[PDB]
């Protein structure tokens, strides 16, 4: 979702 | 493929001659995958807090297939929750977004 | 639209009248706004972390329009870094992936  | 996102976008990805599942995300600038022996040369990084977390292998330079697309690119190494495929990549297989 | 994803898919939408500034987040399951106004009733919910870690406002059945389509569905509001569209979202607008 954000994860990187 | 065309991919609805009613589900999650999983797919299966070919990435070390092994079948993993994962997320395409295109909220993920970054690609992180499932513990997994890989060859040669890596670096340590940490991820999962605001700083870091979860000791990651940076291996660069990793083939990946998805859905019969290739892609060469940086992939973080290490238990992760959820295999995930990020922009990096996402761009390599001509995965754009579509309505 | 086709976004391609060399860059973060940033997009303006329209909600409670405002325009914004927004991430379409495949790895996102639901859709969360930057603290504002908004008619309806609401929900206190828990989001993020390990079972919560933010305090938001669950609003049901609200208007947004993400690049000129409009959609209807639940948005919450809370004090999130980035307007995130989830899959709630991109599905009403007939998002999907392709490559």
């Amino acid at each position: 979702a954000g994860a990187a | 493929p065309q991919i609805t996102l009613w589900k999650r976008p999983l797919v299966t990805i070919k990435i070390g001659g092994q079948l993993k599942e994962a997320l395409l995300d295109t909220g993920a600038d970054d690609t992180v995958i499932e513990e997994m022996s890989l060859p040669g040369r890596w670096k340590p990084k940490m991820i999962g807090g605001i700083g870091g977390f979860i000791k990651v292998r940076q291996y660069d330079q990793i083939i990946i297939e998805i859905c019969g697309h290739k892609a060469i690119g940086t992939v973080l190494v290490g238990p992760t929750p959820v295999n995930i495929i990020g922009r990096n990549l996402l761009t390599q297989i001509g995965c754009t977004l579509n309505f």
